[PDB]
């Protein structure tokens, strides 16, 4: 658990539709 | 309708390219674009981009030849220049 949040909070930059 | 996500992630001398580390439809796009929010993640809408984006990088994957400069293009707007 965490894994999910671990990565978006390290992340650049998020694409979306 | 169909929510998508696309969580690109890139460090400079760790990662050789943009690496996509984490996707998501429907409810867990959702819960990503929540979590960019908490975390002040830039969040780009670019519907053709994601929907590309999607099927052809998995999560775990670098970014391929086709997304180098519309990837680029957006790291440049979404660094965080530390000052």
């Amino acid at each position: 658990s965490g894994s999910l949040a671990n990565n978006i909070k390290k992340s650049t930059v998020i694409v979306k539709n | 309708p169909t929510a998508i996500a696309i969580c690109l992630y890139y460090k400079l001398g760790e990662t050789p390219l943009p690496l996509v580390i984490e996707t998501g439809k429907d409810a867990k796009a959702l819960q990503i674009i929540k979590l960019a929010e908490l975390y002040d993640i830039p969040v780009i809408e670019d519907i053709p981009l994601a929907r590309s984006l999607y099927k052809n990088i998995h999560k775990g994957q670098y970014i391929t030849e086709d997304f180098f400069e519309p990837v680029a293009q957006l790291i440049r707007i979404a660094i965080d220049l530390d000052y």
